């Protein structure tokens, strides 16, 4: 029936460390900065954004505008008509990236600290550049089941696959808006991958750097893709015994397929 | 001739099941229309009756065989053949009634049930809710035999309806969600027979709503939240498409892309 009619939803924008895209101190004068800030449970328009049809993101009437088309400038709130036209335009991608078409610079937060000013960096699919439009302020907690029906499990600084004990040493994971996969019991730890090399062993380090090796995405084909490198989670030589999850190019066998069980 | 995928519960294994569903999905979509990484099903309007159905043939240990006919536009099980007879759920509109005419043209006896295939009607007749009907390979063997003998008259109506609820969930609902496929796959791996969780029942019910929300979302953002359930029953709301990408495998066409 007809052609699809995309609506204009009012939603929060959760990003790095589960923080929200906030308009500093609730003020809307042209230029006031945009910052990361603990998400609020209310209607303060300084934290709710309307995703317009024209591709502009508006809070309380003003446009989310970038200062310039240079890696490093900050993102400010501004009058939509006054602001340079294509400096208010953004596309929200399915892989949590919010890009400014015109400069190719992605909305980022180069610090996980509350109050950090948003900026536009060069795209490297890092956790510091992943965002998600949702009124859901909490990360999604699930069980990740993979090869042979075994569960993904973490033990301190390591991660391997093992049989699913519906209670065991935290096999529950929390998926953040920033695209990081965090161990339920220790939420400032990220499923990390040191290098983007054809066999590096995935481990659990701190989300501190929010690097591009800590951001993943669940594909429709059941794999877990590392956006930056293009490599997917792989259980080493279909051998759960080896206790090693590596980054490996895609081939689609059962050792690269995962399903989020919630 | 319509495409024919076959699966047998004889030496059924987790692999043969994953290939079966992979084959069923492979035949429903043409891969031409994909949105937010999720394949959409053909548009009903303008679809030549020669690419309107696919045929799934099931056979169990007892050597009994049955052939289900699924509608390619919604992965809906519209009828089936058993031996020399064919039975069709009561069509809910003229167009559909005219289409099932081209199915099982061979058969000497074509019967059209007085009821539809929808779950309510089927749960009512079965005398059970989807929540009490167990699923697994055991239940599928029993359902095939039950379905088969209905042609010879040795299957009561309550049991036919309980068998339709089993097949629909293990084939049509499994092809629609990787989540439900994995659910069925777990029941086979450990030889379990158990009714679907609140999570499965809810995903089945929200298929239409989700198909719509995603297709007419503004860049993956939904206009209104779709509410789903967890395995334990607790609810949660979905506002974005991204969290569903690894859960939905097929979408019923709702509207054209801009
Ligand atoms: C997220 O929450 C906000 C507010 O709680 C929702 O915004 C309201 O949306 C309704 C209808 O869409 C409007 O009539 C109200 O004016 C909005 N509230 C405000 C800010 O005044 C928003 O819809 C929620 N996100 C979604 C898509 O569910
Ligand atoms: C993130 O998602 C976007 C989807 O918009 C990807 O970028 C586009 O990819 C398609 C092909 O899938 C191309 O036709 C476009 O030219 C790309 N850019 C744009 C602006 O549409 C992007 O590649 C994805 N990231 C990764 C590495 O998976
Ligand atoms: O920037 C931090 C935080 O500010 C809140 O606004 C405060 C503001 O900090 C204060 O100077 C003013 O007097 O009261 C305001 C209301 O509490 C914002 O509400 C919040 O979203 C953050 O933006
Ligand atoms: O090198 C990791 C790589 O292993 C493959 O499995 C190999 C494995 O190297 C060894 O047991 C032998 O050579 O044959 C196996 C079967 O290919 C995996 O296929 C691949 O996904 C990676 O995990």
């Amino acid at each position: 029936a007809d052609v699809c009619m995309d609506p204009e939803p009012i939603v929060r924008i959760v990003g790095r460390n589960g923080l929200c895209v906030d308009v500093r101190d609730g003020r809307f004068h042209n230029g006031n900065a945009i910052q990361l800030w603990p998400c609020k449970s209310n209607t303060d328009a300084n934290q709710l954004w309307t995703l317009k049809r024209d591709n502009t993101i508006r809070s309380n009437g003003k446009c989310l505008t970038t200062y310039g088309y240079s890696p490093g400038v900050y993102v400010m709130i501004y009058d939509c008509n006054t602001a340079a036209t294509d400096a208010t335009r953004w596309q929200i991608w399915d892989n949590g990236t919010i890009i400014n078409p015109r400069s190719s610079l992605v909305l980022a937060a180069t610090s996980g600290n509350s109050g950090t000013t948003l900026t536009v960096q060069t795209n490297i699919y890092a956790v510091s550049q992943g965002w998600l439009p949702t009124n859901n302020t909490q990360p999604f907690v699930t069980t990740i089941v993979g090869l042979y029906g075994l569960c993904l499990q973490a033990n301190s600084g390591q991660v391997w696959i093992e049989d699913c004990s519906s209670e065991k040493a935290e096999q529950q994971w929390a998926l953040y808006a920033d695209g990081s996969i965090r161990p339920q019991q220790n939420r400032d730890n990220c499923l990390t991958s040191d290098s983007n090399i054809r066999e590096t062993v995935v481990k659990i380090l701190s989300c501190g750097p929010a690097s591009s090796g800590q951001r993943w995405m669940f594909k429709n084909d059941g794999t877990i893709l590392n956006l930056y490198s293009g490599l997917v989670l792989d259980v080493r030589a279909s051998d759960p015994s080896l206790k090693q999850i590596i980054l490996y190019p895609l081939h689609g066998d059962p050792n690269q397929i995962w399903l989020p069980l919630f | 001739q319509y495409p024919i995928i076959n699966f047998t519960t004889a030496g059924a294994t987790v692999q043969s099941y994953t290939n079966f569903i992979r084959a069923v999905r492979g035949r429903l979509t043409t891969g031409a229309d994909v949105r937010h990484e999720i394949p959409v099903l053909p548009n009903r309007v303008g679809l030549p009756i020669n690419q309107r159905f696919i045929l799934v043939e099931l056979s169990n240990h007892a050597e009994l065989s049955v052939t289900l006919a699924l509608d390619v536009t919604n992965a809906y099980v519209v009828g089936y053949r058993a031996g020399n007879s064919a039975y069709f759920f009561h069509p809910d509109n003229q167009e559909d009634a005219e289409a099932i005419t081209h199915l099982f043209t061979d058969v000497q006896n074509r019967y059209t049930f007085a009821f539809g295939g929808n779950y309510d009607r089927l749960e009512q007749l079965a005398g059970n809710l989807r929540e009490n009907i167990e699923l697994g390979n055991g239940p599928l063997e029993e359902a095939i035999s039950a379905l088969y003998y209905y042609s010879t008259g040795g299957t009561q109506l309550p049991t036919l309806a309980r068998s339709f609820i089993i097949c629909i969930q293990m084939i049509s609902e499994a092809a629609r969600f990787q989540y439900i496929e994995g659910e069925m796959r777990t029941r086979i791996r450990y030889n379990r027979r158990s009714a679907p969780d609140p999570s499965v029942i809810t995903l089945e019910n929200s298929w239409g709503r989700l198909s719509t929300a995603i297709q007419e979302s503004n860049q993956g953002a939904f206009a209104s939240p779709i509410q789903l359930q967890r395995r334990n029953g607790s609810k949660f709301s979905v506002y974005d498409v991204s969290i569903l990408i690894p859960i939905i495998a097929l979408m019923v066409y709702r509207c054209a892309p801009p």
